[PDB]
C-alpha cells in the first residue's frame, strides 16, 4: 500500500484543494456526507490512498488545512464538501501574514507550525506505508508561500526518505494581483529548489489562455482554473489507485524525470479539452490526444516549449488502448520534433497506461514536461526582483520582521545558479 | 597555481593478508603503475604524479616514505605558501580503508604524527621563533564535520542542533554560528584537536574497524600583524589553512552495511560522486580552455549539488592553492577502485587556481599611491625635473 | 474577528462620522434605535458583525466609536438627533470653549484634562475588543481641535499601543477655497505628527469633491452632507474586505504592505469611480473597463492635483459587486498600455487587486445611483507634493511678518516650533522629489567579460 | 538476487531465462540502458540459457502476419506463451524424437559464455490467411529463417548461424524434416560456421498446438519453433551499449542509483563486462585457417 498525506496552505491552495477533493470524491463515488455510493468495485480497492475509514463505514480525506485567516476556513466549511473533512485538522490562526513572506515564515507562522506538524505527525504515524506528501499553495502570496516553505523544510527534516510533491502557482508577466510578488516568489523558489523532489509549476495566465482559446469560456472564473489543476492532480496519481497494463509510481516518475537533483521543476498539461459543442466534430483517439498533448498552447506554465529543449517528458494515459499505438506515437513525436529534445538522452519520453479512465470520458491523459524553457519564468522574476532590490522598494516591511539583505542576496544568487544550470543544455552541438 | 597531486600506497592489513596477499602497485620516481591481475598479459598502465609515496615496508630504508618525509614534502611548502598569505588547502581521497585518516590524522600516541599535528608543530615553532616587538601573530581554529548533508561542530560542547550554511556575497559560502575558538599554546590546540576527533562519528565495518562515517574539515586562520605605529598596520596579513578528511567510497556487498550503515554509505557515495563530478569539471574545464587557447564560455560546475562541494567552493577553485593526497590499497581485490581513484587523481592535476594573497585594499591602495608618489618624486628629482 | 476602532475629532470628523455610521447601519440592517429586526425575522446570522458593532445580551448593538470635540453644540446635536440611542451615553465633550483655530490651544492648554478621559474609553473599547485590527482617525487640517488634539491623541496612542495600524482620514486646505485665516499655520504645525505617528493618511480636498458633485452628480449647490456621504462611501469600500466574503480579500496590513514603499511616503490619494446620478445611470454600461479607466482620470481625483505631473509609485484597486478577474486583468493591461500614466521604473508590478461580492448600498434620500459594480482606488504618487508646495507658499506669506503669532505663543508655543515644522515639511517634500527620480541611469559600466 | 541465490543453493539444475530486451527505438522508460547493462552479470554468470524477445519484432509480426493493426501486451504474452509451450512440450507428450532440457541445452551452447539464442515461431497466421496456404513442413521450415519473422530486431544475414534446434509439433514425419533441412543447407544466404558441420538438432512431438479461446492464432495441424544460436545478437547488444555511453558521459540519472547503496564504479565494470561478451561473439565467428 502507498498512501499520500495532503496539505493545503493559503487561499489559493485551499481553493484548489477543495476542488481537488470534490474531483477525487466524485471519482471514487464518495458522497458529500462521507458514505460510499459507487458502482464499480475498483473504487474501494485503493480508497486508503487518499482516505481513512471511520467507524460508520464513512471515509474522511487525509487532508490538513492550514491558513492564518479564518475567512478561508469558514468558506471551505460553508461549502458543498465542508463536512467531509475532519474538524480537528482545521489548523488556523489570526492576523494573517498580509502578503509578507517574513511574517509567514518567521514571525506568525513559527507559532502555528508546531500545531500543523503535530497534526501531520499524528496523521502520518497512522499510515501503513507512507509514500509522500503533496502541498498546494501560491508562491506570490503571503501566509501560503512562507508557511508552505517552512512546512516543507520541517517535514523534509522529519521524513527524508519519502517523496515530496508541490503544486505551485507562481506570478505571471501580465496578470499581477499583489505588488510584492517578486520578493515572495524569489524566497519561495529558494526554499523550494533547496528542499523538494518534485514541483509542478502552474500559472494563471496559461490557464486563462486555455480557458479563452481551447475551452471557449466567455467568463472563466477561479473555479475553472481549480478544475484544470484538479484534473492534472488526479492524472498524476491515477496509477497508484487503479490497475493498468504498465504501472507508474510517483517515485518512478521522480527517477525518470529528474536527471540532476536541482532540476525538478515541471510543466503540467492535460488532454482532451474540447469546449463543448465540438465533441461531435472531433474524433477521440490516441493520435488526437498526443497532438493536443505536445501543442504549445496546452501547457499550464506559460512557457513556449519551442524556446528550449525537452530534458524529459512523461505521458500518463487512462483508458483502454493499444501499447503499439502509444509507443509509435511517442516515437513519431520524438522523430518529427528532433530539434526540441536533448541528443544525449535517447528516448527521453516516459509512458504509463491505466485501464480506468475518468467517469465521463472514454480516454484521457496527462503530461509532465521538463524543458529548459522554464528558465524564462525564473529570469523574469529575477529581473523584477532586481528592479525593487536596487532601490529597496518595499524592503523595510521584511527587515522589521527579522530579515537582512544577505538573505535576499543569497536567494537571488541561488536563482541565478538555477537559471544557469537550466541554460547549460539549451544550445545544440556537444560531444561524441 | 595548479593543484598539486600526491599519491601514497599503504601496506597490507588483516583482511588482505588473510586472503590473497599479492601486491599490484609498482612505484618509481614520479610514476605509479597499477597492473591488472585478471589481465596480466596487458600493458602495465602507469600514471605520472608529482609526488609518490611507498609506505609498504616500514623498517626498511628502500624508498620508504615515513610521515616525517611526507610532511616535509607537502605540508612544509604548503605551510610556506600560507606564510606568504595564500589560502592553502589539503584534501584526502581514495576508497575506504585506504589510509586517509592515517595520512591526515595518524596516531597521536606515537612519533608517526599525521599532517595536521606536524603542521601545528611547525606553525607554533615558527611563530614562537619569529616573534618580535613589531611582528606579532594570532591563530584561531575551528573543526567541523558533514555527517549526512548536515554540518556539525566538534570543538563545541554537546549541541544536538545542526549549523546553518550561508553565503556571504563577497566571501562566498561559510557556516553560521560555528564555535570557532582561539589558541595560545600547542597543548591547547592539541586538546581541541583530541576533542574534535573524539566527537567524530565512527562506526565499524568489514573493510575498516574504525571507519569514518562523515567528512571533516580542520580550519585554521592565521593573522600576521605589524605593531609599528610609524608606518605599518595591524592584521597586515591573513591566511586560511583548510585540511580536509573525506570519507571513502563503499560497496554494499563488500562492506556488509545494513540499515543505518547502508544509508550513511549511500549518502557518502552521493557526496563523493558529486565531488568527482566537480573535480572532472574543474580539470575538464581547464583542459578544454588551454587545449585550444580561449573563447569565453566558463559553463557551470554543479557546486550546489552537495554541501561538501558548496562549502569547499573557494578551495576547489579560485582564491586558494590546493593539494590532493590519494591513498591506495595495494591488494588486488581493490584494483578497480584503486584505478578509479588514480583516474580521478589524474584529473585533479589539470585544475588551475586563481590565487591572490589578500592584503587590505582599504590601506594597500593608500600604501600603493604613496609608493607611486615616492617613485615619481625620486625619478623627477634624480633627473633634475622636480 | 477583524475589529477596528473609529475615532472622530473635531466638527468635520463628527459630521463625517454621522454620515459613515448612517451608512454602516443601513449596510448591516441595524435600525437607529440600535436593535436588529433582521435577525428576529430570519432567526440568526453573523450580520451583526464585530468589525464596527459590539453586541450585548439584549440584542442591542453599539458602535465601536469615540466621538470627541470641544464644542458642546456639534455632538449635542447628535445626543438629541435620530441616532441618540445608537451610541453609548458617554460622548466626551468638554463643557468649555473651543480651541479657536489654534493648534497651541488645542494641544497644550485645553487639550489637557480631556485626553485622559478620552484615552480611558479608547481602552475600555480595546480591552473589550479582541484581535484588534486598527484605528481609523477622522479629523480635518486647519482646525484647532482638529489639529492639536488629534496630534496629542496620536502621540499617546503611539506610546501606548504602538504596533497597531492607524489609518488617518483628513481634509486638507484647498488651493483657492478656505474658511479661516490661520489654516496654513495649523496644517503645517500638525505635519510632524501626521508624518511621524500615522501609518497611512488618506487626504481629501473640498474643491475636488465640489467639482465631482457639480459635474458627475449634476448637483449645482452641494453641501457638507454630500461630501460626507462620498467620504463615507470611500471608507465603506475600504473596510468592506474584512466584513464580507470575496474572491480576493484585502486586510489593512496588506494596504500598509502594498501602498507604503518607504516609511515617510505614506500619503496616498483616493478616488471612487461610479459617481453618477440616477438620470445618467442609464445610457451607460458601467463595465469593469469603464470604471477602471474613470479611476485614473485627472478630473475624478478627490484632491486638486494632476497625476500627469508625477509618477505613480503604487496603486490598489478594491472592487465591489459583480466583478470577475478576467475584466480587472484586462483593464489593468489596458491601463498599462497607456502613455499618459507613468509608473516608476523600480515598481514593475505596480498594482494591488481586491474583489468583494457585496455591492454598494444606497442611502435613502441620497444622490448616488444604484449600481451593480463599483471600485475604490488608492494611489500613492508623487503629485501630492505639488499640493504641499502650494500650502508651503502660503505659510511663508504669513510667517515673514509674524502675523497671528501672538495668539499661538500665548498658549505655550514658540517660534522654534514653527521653524521646525517648516523644515520638516521641506524635508518631506525633498524626499518625495528624490524618490520619484528614476533609478540610476542603467549602471551599464560595460565591463568586458572578466574584470 | 534470486538468480545468485539459486545458483548458490541448487547449482546443478538448469536455469532458463525468458526476458524482454530493450528495443532499438521504442521504450517506456529513460533509464532502461542502465538496468539492462547492469543485468549483464546476472544473465552471463548464473543463467545457463537466456532467451531474449524484442517488443518491436513481435509488433511487426502481429501487424504483418496476424493483420492486427493495434496489438497490445495480451498478444505478445500469448505468443511468448506459445514459444514456451513449444519448448516444454517434449517433457509432457509422447513423440517420435523427444528433446529433454539437458540435451536441449547441450546442443545449443557450444561454449559457456555464448548461451543467448534467438527464438522464432513459424505458423503465425490469422484465420483468414490460414486458408489458401498449405502450411506444409517445408513452408514453415523456410519461414523460420526469414529475417522478417525473427523475434528480435537483428538481421541473421549480418552474422553466422552457430547452432540451431527445430522442435516440431503435430502431424510431422521425419522425412519432410530431413528434406527441409537439406533444402536449407542448400541455400547460401544462410551461413553456418565451419566448425559445426552438423548444425541442426531435430525434435518431434505428436501433440498439436492448442488455440486459446478469443485468441488470434488460427488452428494449424503442424507447427515448429526454431531456437538458433547465432552471432547476429552481438549487434543487438551493441546498439544498447551505445545508448549507455551517451547517458554515462555526463553521469545523468546516477544520483538516484548511488543514493541506494550502489557504487559509481559498478557502471564501468558492467560496461567492461558487456564489452567482453561482445568481443567473444566477435572472436567465435572468425572461421579457422
Ligand atoms: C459531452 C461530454 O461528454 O461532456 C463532457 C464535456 O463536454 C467536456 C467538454 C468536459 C467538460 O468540462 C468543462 O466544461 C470544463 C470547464 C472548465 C475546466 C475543465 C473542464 C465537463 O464539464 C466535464 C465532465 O468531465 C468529467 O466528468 C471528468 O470525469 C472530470 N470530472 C470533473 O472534473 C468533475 C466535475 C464535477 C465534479 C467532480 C469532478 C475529471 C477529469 C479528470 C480527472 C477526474 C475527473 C464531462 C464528462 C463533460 C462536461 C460535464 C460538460 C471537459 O472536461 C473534462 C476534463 O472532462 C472540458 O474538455 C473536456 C472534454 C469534454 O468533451
Ligand atoms: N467635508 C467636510 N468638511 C468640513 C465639514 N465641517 C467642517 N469641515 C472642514 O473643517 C475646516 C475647519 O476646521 P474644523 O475641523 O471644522 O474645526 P473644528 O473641528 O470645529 O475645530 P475648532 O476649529 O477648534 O473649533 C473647514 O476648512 C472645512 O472644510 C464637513 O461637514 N464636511
Ligand atoms: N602505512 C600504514 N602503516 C600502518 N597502519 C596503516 C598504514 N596506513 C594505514 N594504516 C591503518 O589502516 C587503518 C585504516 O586507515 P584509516 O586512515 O583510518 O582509513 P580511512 O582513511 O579513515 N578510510 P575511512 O573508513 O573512510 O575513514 C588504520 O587503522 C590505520 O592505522
Ligand atoms: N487559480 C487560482 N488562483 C488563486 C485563487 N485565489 C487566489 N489565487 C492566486 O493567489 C495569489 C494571491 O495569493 P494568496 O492566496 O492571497 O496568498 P495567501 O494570503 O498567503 O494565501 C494571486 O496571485 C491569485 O492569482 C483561486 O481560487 N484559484
Ligand atoms: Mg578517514
Ligand atoms: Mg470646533
Amino acid at each position: 500500500m502507498r498512501e499520500i498525506v495532503h496539505i493545503q496552505a493559503g487561499q489559493c491552495g485551499n481553493q484548489i484543494g477543495a476542488k481537488f477533493w470534490e474531483v477525487i470524491s466524485d471519482e471514487h463515488g464518495i458522497d458529500p456526507t462521507g458514505s460510499y455510493h459507487g458502482d464499480s468495485d475498483l473504487q474501494l480497492e485503493r480508497i486508503n490512498v487518499y482516505y481513512n475509514e471511520a467507524t460508520g463505514n464513512k471515509y474522511v480525506p487525509r487532508a490538513i488545512l492550514v491558513d492564518l485567516e479564518p475567512g478561508t476556513m469558514d468558506s471551505v466549511r460553508s461549502g458543498p464538501f465542508g463536512q467531509i473533512f475532519r474538524p480537528d485538522n482545521f489548523v488556523f490562526g489570526q492576523s494573517g501574514a498580509g502578503n509578507n513572506w517574513a511574517k509567514g515564515h518567521y514571525t506568525e507562522g513559527a507559532e502555528l507550525v508546531d500545531s500543523v506538524l503535530d497534526v501531520v505527525r499524528k496523521e502520518s504515524e497512522s499510515c501503513d506505508c507512507l509514500q509522500g506528501f503533496q502541498l498546494t499553495h501560491s508562491l506570490g502570496g503571503g501566509t501560503g508561500s512562507g508557511m508552505g516553505t517552512l512546512l516543507i523544510s520541517k517535514i523534509r527534516e522529519e521524513y527524508p526518505d519519502r517523496i515530496m510533491n508541490t503544486f505551485s502557482v507562481m506570478p505571471s508577466p501580465k496578470v499581477s494581483d499583489t505588488v510584492v510578488e517578486p520578493y515572495n516568489a524569489t524566497l519561495s523558489v529558494h526554499q523550494l529548489v533547496e528542499n523538494t523532489d518534485e514541483t509542478y509549476c502552474i500559472d494563471n495566465e496559461a490557464l486563462y489562455d486555455i480557458c479563452f482559446r481551447t475551452l471557449k469560456l466567455t467568463t472563466p472564473t477561479y473555479g475553472d482554473l481549480n478544475h484544470l489543476v484538479s484534473a492534472t492532480m488526479s492524472g498524476v496519481t491515477t496509477c497508484l489507485r487503479f490497475p493498468g497494463q504498465l504501472n507508474a509510481d510517483l517515485r518512478k516518475l521522480a527517477v525518470n524525470m529528474v536527471p540532476f537533483p536541482r532540476l525538478h521543476f515541471f510543466m503540467p498539461g492535460f488532454a482532451p479539452l474540447t469546449s463543448r459543442g465540438s465533441q461531435q466534430y472531433r474524433a477521440l483517439t490516441v493520435p488526437e490526444l498526443t497532438q493536443q498533448m505536445f501543442d504549445s498552447k496546452n501547457m499550464m506554465a506559460a512557457c513556449d516549449p519551442r524556446h528550449g529543449r525537452y530534458l524529459t517528458v512523461a505521458a500518463i494515459f487512462r483508458g483502454r488502448m493499444s501499447m503499439k499505438e502509444v509507443d509509435e506515437q511517442m516515437l513519431n513525436v520524438q522523430n518529427k520534433n528532433s530539434s526540441y529534445f536533448v541528443e544525449w538522452i535517447p528516448n527521453n519520453v516516459k509512458t504509463a497506461v491505466c485501464d480506468i479512465p475518468p467517469r465521463g470520458l472514454k480516454m484521457s491523459a496527462t503530461f509532465i514536461g521538463n524543458s529548459t524553457a522554464i528558465q524564462e519564468l525564473f529570469k523574469r522574476i529575477s529581473e523584477q526582483f532586481t528592479a525593487m532590490f536596487r532601490r529597496k522598494a518595499f524592503l523595510h516591511w521584511y527587515t522589521g520582521e527579522g530579515m537582512d539583505e544577505m538573505e535576499f542576496t543569497e536567494a537571488e544568487s541561488n536563482m541565478n545558479d538555477l537559471v544557469s544550470e537550466y541554460q547549460q543544455y539549451q544550445d545544440a552541438t556537444a560531444d561524441e | 597555481a595548479s593543484v598539486k597531486v600526491a599519491v601514497r600506497v599503504r601496506p597490507f592489513n588483516s583482511r588482505e593478508m588473510s586472503r590473497d596477499s599479492k601486491c599490484i602497485i609498482q612505484m618509481s620516481g614520479s610514476t605509479t603503475t597499477i597492473v591488472n591481475p585478471k589481465q596480466p598479459k596487458e600493458t602495465p598502465k602507469s600514471f605520472s604524479f608529482d609526488y609518490s609515496y611507498w609506505s609498504h615496508t616500514s623498517p626498511e630504508d628502500i624508498n620508504y616514505a615515513s610521515q616525517k618525509q611526507v610532511y616535509r614534502d607537502i605540508g612544509e611548502e604548503m605551510l610556506q605558501h600560507a606564510f606568504e598569505g595564500y589560502n592553502v588547502c589539503i584534501f584526502a581521497y581514495g576508497q575506504t580503508g585506504a589510509g586517509k585518516s592515517y595520512t591526515m590524522m595518524g596516531k597521536q600516541e606515537k612519533d608517526q604524527q599525521g599532517i595536521i599535528p606536524q603542521l601545528c608543530e611547525d606553525l607554533f615553532s615558527r611563530i614562537n621563533d619569529t616573534t618580535n616587538d613589531n611582528m606579532s601573530y594570532s591563530v584561531e581554529v575551528s573543526y567541523m564535520e558533514i555527517y549526512c548533508e548536515r554540518v556539525r561542530d566538534l570543538l563545541n560542547p554537546k549541541n544536538k542542533g545542526n549549523l546553518r550554511v550561508r553565503e556571504h556575497p563577497l566571501l562566498g559560502p561559510y557556516v553560521e554560528d560555528l564555535s570557532k575558538l582561539a589558541v595560545t599554546s600547542y597543548n591547547d590546540i592539541q586538546d581541541l584537536m583530541d576533542s574534535g576527533n573524539k566527537a567524530r562519528t565512527v562506526a565499524a565495518t568489514n573493510m575498516n574497524e574504525t571507519s569514518s562515517r562523515s567528512h571533516a574539515v580542520f580550519n585554521i586562520i592565521f593573522t600576521q600583524k605589524r605593531h609599528d605605529a610609524e608606518t605599518n598596520i595591524t592584521t597586515e596579513k591573513v591566511s586560511k589553512i583548510s585540511l580536509v578528511d573525506l570519507a571513502g567510497s563503499e560497496r554494499a556487498d563488500s562492506t556488509g552495511a545494513k540499515g543505518t550503515r547502508l544509508k550513511e554509505g549511500a549518502n557518502i557515495n552521493k557526496s563523493l560522486t558529486t565531488l568527482g563530478k566537480v573535480i572532472s569539471a574543474l580539470a575538464e574545464m581547464d583542459s578544454g580552455p588551454n587545449k585550444n587557447k580561449k573563447k569565453k564560455k566558463t559553463d557551470f560546475i554543479p557546486y550546489r549539488d552537495s554541501v561538501l562541494t558548496w562549502l569547499l567552493r573557494e578551495n576547489l577553485g579560485g582564491n586558494s592553492r590546493t593539494a590532493m593526497v590519494a591513498a591506495l590499497s595495494p591488494a588486488d581485490i581493490n584494483y578497480d577502485e584503486t584505478l578509479s581513484t588514480l583516474r580521478y587523481a589524474d584529473r585533479a592535476k589539470q585544475i588551475r587556481c586563481n590565487a591572490v594573497i589578500n592584503e587590505d585594499l582599504n590601506n594597500k591602495l593608500i600604501r600603493e599611491l604613496k609608493d607611486e608618489v615616492t617613485r615619481l618624486r625620486d625619478l623627477l628629482y634624480a633627473q633634475g625635473l622636480g | 474577528m477583524r475589529e477596528c476602532i473609529s475615532i472622530h475629532v473635531g466638527q468635520a470628523g463628527v459630521q463625517i462620522g454621522n454620515a459613515c455610521w448612517e451608512l454602516y447601519c443601513l449596510e448591516h440592517g441595524i435600525q437607529p434605535d440600535g436593535q436588529m429586526p433582521s435577525d428576529k425575522t430570519i432567526g440568526g446570522g453573523d450580520d451583526s458583525f464585530n468589525t464596527f458593532f459590539s453586541e450585548t445580551g439584549a440584542g442591542k448593538h453599539v458602535p465601536r466609536a469615540v466621538f470627541v470635540d470641544l464644542e458642546p453644540t456639534v455632538i449635542d446635536e447628535v445626543r438629541t438627533g435620530t441616532y441618540r440611542q445608537l451610541f453609548h451615553p458617554e460622548q466626551l465633550i468638554t463643557g468649555k470653549e473651543d480651541a479657536a483655530n489654534n493648534y497651541a490651544r488645542g494641544h497644550y492648554t485645553i487639550g489637557k484634562e480631556i485626553i485622559d478621559l478620552v484615552l480611558d474609553r479608547i481602552r475600555k473599547l480595546a480591552d473589550q475588543c479582541t484581535g484588534l485590527q486598527g484605528f481609523l482617525v477622522f479629523h480635518s487640517f486647519g482646525g484647532g481641535t482638529g489639529s492639536g488634539f488629534t496630534s496629542l491623541l496620536m502621540e499617546r496612542l503611539s506610546v501606548d499601543y504602538g504596533k497597531k495600524s492607524k489609518l488617518e482620514f483628513s481634509i486638507y486646505p484647498a488651493p483657492q477655497v478656505s474658511t479661516a485665516v490661520v489654516e496654513p499655520y495649523n496644517s503645517i504645525l500638525t505635519t510632524h505628527t501626521t508624518l511621524e505617528h500615522s501609518d497611512c493618511a488618506f487626504m481629501v480636498d473640498n474643491e475636488a469633491i465640489y467639482d465631482i458633485c457639480r459635474r458627475n452628480l449634476d448637483i449645482e449647490r452641494p453641501t457638507y452632507t454630500n461630501l460626507n456621504r462620498l467620504i463615507s462611501q470611500i471608507v465603506s469600500s475600504i473596510t468592506a474586505s474584512l466584513r464580507f466574503d470575496g474572491a480576493l480579500n484585502v486586510d489593512l496590513t496588506e494596504f500598509q504592505t502594498n501602498l507604503v514603499p518607504y516609511p515617510r511616503i505614506h500619503f496616498p490619494l483616493a478616488t471612487y469611480a461610479p459617481v453618477i446620478s440616477a438620470e445618467k445611470a442609464y445610457h451607460e454600461q458601467l463595465s469593469v473597463a469603464e470604471i477602471t479607466n474613470a479611476c485614473f482620470e485627472p478630473a475624478n481625483q478627490m484632491v486638486k492635483c494632476d497625476p500627469r505631473h508625477g509618477k505613480y509609485m503604487a496603486c490598489c484597486l478594491l472592487y465591489r459587486g459583480d466583478v470577475v478577474p478576467k475584466d480587472v486583468n484586462a483593464a489593468i493591461a489596458t491601463i498599462k498600455t497607456k502613455r499618459s500614466i507613468q509608473f516608476v521604473d523600480w515598481c514593475p508590478t505596480g498594482f494591488k487587486v481586491g474583489i468583494n461580492y457585496q455591492p454598494p448600498t444606497v442611502v435613502p434620500g441620497g444622490d448616488l445611483a444604484k449600481v451593480q459594480r463599483a471600485v475604490c482606488m488608492l494611489s500613492n504618487t508623487t503629485a501630492i507634493a505639488e499640493a504641499w508646495a502650494r500650502l508651503d507658499h502660503k505659510f511663508d506669506l504669513m510667517y515673514a511678518k509674524r502675523a497671528f503669532v501672538h495668539w499661538y505663543v500665548g498658549e505655550g508655543m514658540e517660534e522654534g516650533e514653527f521653524s521646525e515644522a517648516r523644515e520638516d515639511m521641506a524635508a518631506l517634500e525633498k524626499d518625495y522629489e528624490e524618490v520619484g527620480v528614476d533609478s540610476v541611469e542603467g549602471e551599464g559600466e560595460e565591463e568586458g567579460e572578466e574584470y
